[PDB]
């Protein structure tokens, strides 16, 4: 319980500035500019085709484990799904030496494609199954969760060994592996800036991990369309952006980066 | 217990 102030992208620009270890958690926000809905009770959307309290649940899986495999074909199908510039502006911001790493529930790998180094997945990926029986591990690209591949022909997948391949991500009712939060729990505690970006509603893991960052007494800023959960319980500023409009700050850092002619 | 959970 706290007094969280709104700054503007210049004045962020300079908080950065001046830091040596910044991190960024985000959710899904930022992947909204690339075309997946994170209001999830959109009709404009999927999420709309499907049960939430089905394909997004741990009991949703074992009873119709055919569903969270096609939500994740009509996503990868039927949707235009590339880096924003939001995603650059973060990458840039690790170029120029200021972001050290990315803490992310997102499972649709574009942080990494963007040309981040350390993306720490607290939620999995989708790009790879692993067998529920034998704990065999598939790896995915883009192309394999086409509606057309072989790998989606027949839903669920089915391993070699007679079980059938489970995404590998976490779903509500599972728990998030304790060896990626500890990763996540000491890239924060070295930290000088926790950016909190395009976050909601939330769920425990964002939350936790933002606790944590006010018992470490860490500078939390927020970059979202709106107030959050956490904005004047555990926000020291907050900024009324789009993921994207982080390019203005990435802008402002690598022209003052040009502080690089002699004289 | 660091379950997935609504918030
Ligand atoms: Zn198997």
């Amino acid at each position: 319980k706290k007094d969280t102030q709104s700054i503007t992208l210049e004045e962020l620009a300079k908080i950065i500035k001046k830091c040596k270890h910044v991190v960024a958690l985000t959710g899904s926000g930022t992947s909204a500019e690339s075309n997946i809905p994170s209001f999830r009770g959109s009709s404009n959307s999927i999420w709309s085709k499907y049960d939430p309290r089905i394909y997004g649940t741990i009991w949703g899986f074992w009873k119709y484990p055919e569903k969270i495999w096609e939500v994740i074909r009509d996503i990868s199908s039927d949707y235009e799904i590339e880096i924003n510039n939001g995603h650059v502006a973060l990458s840039t911001l690790e170029s120029l030496g200021y972001l050290k790493s990315v803490v992310t529930q997102n499972v649709d790998g574009l942080h990494e494609a963007s040309g981040n180094t350390k993306v720490i997945s607290l939620h999995g990926n989708v790009f790879e199954a692993v067998c529920c029986t034998c704990n065999k591990i598939v790896k995915l690209n883009k192309i394999m969760l086409q509606k057309t591949s072989h790998f989606m022909h027949q839903l669920p997948p089915e391993c070699p060994c007679g079980g059938i391949f489970k995404p590998n991500i976490i779903l509500f009712g599972e728990v998030v592996s304790s060896d990626l939060l500890k990763e996540a729990e000491e890239e924060i505690a070295k930290c000088d800036l926790l950016l909190v970006i395009g976050t909601s509603s939330t769920v425990s893991t964002a939350t936790n991990l933002c606790h944590f960052a006010c018992k470490k007494k860490k500078k939390i800023v927020e970059i979202n369309i709106s107030k959050t959960y956490i904005t004047n319980k555990m926000s020291d500023y907050h900024v009324c952006a789009k993921f994207s409009e982080l390019t203005k700050v990435a802008n402002i850092l690598k022209g003052s980066s040009e502080k690089n002619k002699k004289i | 217990t660091a379950r997935k959970s609504t918030g």
